[PDB]
């Protein structure tokens, strides 16, 4: 077997720029090799072929280096659609294997989140569990602190966090942090309060509501 | 009055494995000795018969079918075996009486080439087949007008041979010895 | 144009078989390669089996003697059977036609295959009321399994501001999820919200309309 | 022609792993297919499998395909046999036989490579005289071999001097794990006064030598 | 998985007589591209590794003396030895290489024919060292007879005894074509001192009548 070491894992470049990724091969190749773009929620699309030679429907944008060990794959003027996960394949020797990938995120101006918090539904709550929601919307970076205090106690272990992809026009993230208690540990306290700090604000924000 | 099988094995060049070479042998003492107790081969590999009793066997005709291909390929050249060597270029009988010698050819065949294979057919070939066909091959319903495109591909590919590949890519001599008996009178034997 | 669309990904047992089928367009597949390639859940990209253009067949070493590809002429279509499938091939499975065993040109949009001893179960829909500029609402999808849940706001005339997080794994062996709104605080009292969730591995279609409290 | 060497002689615990070689030298080990037969105490032949070991091409009886792994080094012009975990039926003899190709008659045979694998630990024999009757023309007295593992024993008479109507019998397996056996003469009953009877028995394994004097009763 | 079976199991042959083995196959062996059946016989003598004798069913291997012959085709094969000699006694294997995987006979062993030869019949009491440590054992020798098939019966006060005996007997011998044959018999010390008489009885065919050789516990002369 024949490992691809692809890098950087991930690479973070503003658009207009230039991103440069590089795969690197256990044993030599000799230009059979390949590219694809990955986005998210969709399949694979055929980049580079050949090393060098460029896919029907591909903007002159891309373009493939490299020969042996070392191979390249150079994307030039970035549109905010351009970003994905890029995938290495070699077809020198059987079987043919891919590289984990390169993920590349866009650089785009710190946006400040947005902070909303949902109680629980009456009708969840007839059921025994209480899940408290806090929503992040559109902020960049990524790096977000979320914290859940109950009477300004600070919770630990009752809580879940899910992150969206890059939205693909402003390329903001939005987060929610759920907390999930039973109905009996819900009705023990009176203010829930989800802090956020994030670098876009400068101090942080507290989102908060009384049972 | 020896039959030439050094023409075949000490052959300046060889053929691409699509457009394999035959020689055929016939009238003549055929001394194996000389030929098989080289140890230069990296593969000599005989199905039904084994060359200890060839120099001392009797057949109607003999076949020396000469090419080259990659290290990962010389396990197709044998019956019942699957791949593209093995069912686009070159294909052996499963009742197969006979031997394949493969030895390397890095030092002959490989510059830091001009050998080629057939990538795409759309049945495999039957046994001891050749095609030397550079139609265009017409993956889809629409008719090629003979020029490469969409869904209309070369069928030929060329070998990637450079030295400083691994022992799998480099290049390999093939041939293979057929031995030809039929209800007829025989012209090859053996000093016996 | 080329179009490869699949068929038959779903939640199977342990030791279980399951076929997959690849509806295919645009090329005759009996004239060209096929394979089948695995993506596992956040991981990369696995090559399970290929089908050569004069019926020879090949494939992994995970695979072998479990999984078989075969393709029908009369119908166009490439078949994956799996017959001894293992929690670790649960993956999203791709058809993909293949230049002469070498690269993959064009990709169908894959199907999950998920295997698992765990049982389905139909979400339940809750509710996310906006609070007293911009107001968020939205729906949490609980307590459903497996994958995927598809969740849409207005039958899909509300596409702008929406955010669909994915599902997260609880403790329970079950998944969850929200999905939320961004819109003018004019609006709640005039207009009416409804999110329409669908988890077809359970059969489940909850159109659920959120209002402030 | 060419020459097949095999291992040497293998004692072994059940459960054990083992790997025993075949070594080829000669002309034209290039075309040698190389096979592997079985063959229990006092049973026929049975064909275990082959292989070509200048690629590696290994082929099993499906009586033997899941349980033995044959392998090979062509840098050494070796074959091997390997099991990963021995049981007691696994006792026998396994010889590795070549020949020129698939389908071809196996011209070249190994000396075989005895395995005995046994719950029994290596122990000396203990022997006992089978003294001649009390009536002394001709006479029988011999040597009985008892309790003793693994095989092989030597047996001889008059430190290697007296062959002539020697019969030294196969061994044979007690369900203890132990082995016994005896080694008996017939000589002229002149002789009884006159000359003195030793058996000198080895057993390399427990590097035992036992030399005991046989005479008629008193 | 083609099988072969080969009858008799068991052949006596006379010196400079005439040996025939034959070999039934399951399937057809016949390579119709070269017209030869890919059937083989080897030799195996005592203690010694197989020799391949005969290949292609007919075709005798280097070095093989002009009195074995090959014959056969289709599914029916034999094997012929003209003129048995004493060094031919070996186990003989039909194996088929026409496909794999290979298969082998059940083994046809051969020996040499003779007149009959009664057994002489010896008795071996236990010696007073063995008893010591707490088991006897009394063995019968049964010394130059043929044929190979006879009978040992053990008697402990005239009891027939059962289950305590073991028999071992030799290959041919090689000059006079005799066997000969151990039978012992193991007891505890207490058994064997809790009876007098212990007998040997042999039936064997070069006997008019069975012969017993007994003897009694702790007599002498
Ligand atoms: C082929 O060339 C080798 C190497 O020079 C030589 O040893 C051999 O005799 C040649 N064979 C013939 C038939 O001339």
């Amino acid at each position: 077997e024949i490992v691809l070491t692809q890098s950087p894992g991930t690479l973070s470049l503003s658009p207009g720029e230039r991103a440069t990724l590089s795969c690197r091969a256990s044993q030599s190749v000799s230009s059979y090799l390949a590219w694809y773009q990955q986005k998210p929620g969709q399949a694979p699309r055929l980049l580079i072929y050949g090393a060098s030679s460029r896919a029907t429907g591909i903007p002159d944008r891309f373009s493939g280096s490299g020969s042996g060990t070392d191979f390249t794959l150079t994307i030039s003027r970035l549109e905010p659609e351009d970003f994905a996960v890029y995938y290495c394949q070699q077809y020198g020797s059987s079987p043919r294997t891919f590289g984990q990938g390169t993920k590349l995120e866009i650089k785009r101006t710190v946006a400040a989140p947005s902070v909303f918090i949902f109680p629980p539904s009456d009708e969840q709550l007839k059921s025994g569990t209480a899940s408290v929601v806090c929503l992040l919307n559109n902020f960049y970076p990524r790096e977000a602190k979320v914290q859940w205090k109950v009477d300004n106690a600070l919770q630990s272990g009752n809580s879940q966090e899910s992150v969206t992809e890059q939205d693909s026009k402003d390329s903001t993230y939005s987060l929610s942090s759920t907390l999930t208690l039973s109905k009996a540990d819900y009705e023990k306290h009176k203010v829930y309060a989800c802090e956020v700090t994030h670098q876009g604000l400068s101090s942080p924000v507290t989102k908060s509501f009384n049972r | 009055n020896l039959c030439p099988f050094g023409e075949v094995f000490n052959a300046t060049r060889f053929a691409s494995v699509y457009a394999w070479n035959r020689k055929r042998i016939s009238n003549c003492v055929a001394d194996y000795s000389v030929l098989y107790n080289s140890a230069s081969f990296s593969t000599f590999k005989c199905y039904g018969v084994s060359p200890t009793k060839l120099n001392d066997l009797c057949f109607t005709n003999v076949y020396a079918d000469s090419f080259v291909i990659r290290g990962d390929e010389v396990r197709q050249i044998a019956p019942g075996q699957t791949g593209k060597i093995a069912d686009y270029n070159y294909k052996l009988p499963d009742d197969f009486t006979g031997c394949v010698i493969a030895w390397n050819s890095n030092n002959l065949d490989s510059k830091v080439y001009n050998y080629l294979y057939r990538l795409f057919r759309k049945s495999n070939l039957k046994p001891f087949e050749r095609d030397i066909s550079t139609e265009i091959y017409q993956a889809g319903s629409t008719p090629c007008n003979g020029v490469e495109g969409f869904n209309c591909y070369f069928p030929l590919q060329s070998y990637g041979f450079q030295p400083t590949n691994g022992v799998g890519y480099q290049p390999y001599r093939v041939v293979v010895l057929s031995f030809e008996l039929l209800h007829a009178p025989a012209t090859v034997c053996g000093p016996k | 144009q080329v179009q490869l669309v699949e068929s038959g990904g779903g939640l199977i047992q342990p030791g279980g078989s399951l076929r997959l089928s690849c509806a295919a367009s645009g090329f005759t597949v009996s004239s060209n390669y096929m394979s089948w390639v695995r993506q596992a859940p956040g991981k990369g990209l696995e090559w399970v089996s290929v089908i050569y253009s004069g019926g020879s067949t090949f494939y992994a070493d995970s695979v072998k003697g479990r999984f078989t590809i075969s393709r029908d002429n009369s119908k166009s279509t490439l078949y994956l059977q799996m017959n001894s499938l293992r929690v670790e091939d649960t993956a999203v499975y791709y058809c993909a036609r293949d230049f002469g065993d070498f690269y993959f040109d064009y990709w169908g949009q894959g199907t999950l295959v998920t295997v698992s001893s765990a049982s389905t179960k139909g979400p339940s829909v809750f509710p996310l009321a906006p609070s007293s500029g911009t107001a968020a609402l939205g729906c949490l999808v609980k307590d459903y399994f497996p994958e995927p849940v598809t969740v849409s706001w207005n039958s899909g005339a509300l596409t702008s501001g929406v955010h669909t997080f994915p599902a997260v794994l609880q403790s329970s062996g079950l998944y969850s999820l929200s999905s939320v709104v961004t819109v003018p605080s004019s609006s709640l009292g005039t207009q009416t919200y409804i999110c329409n969730v669908n988890h077809k591995p359970s059969n489940t279609k909850v159109d659920k309309k959120v209002e402030p409290k």
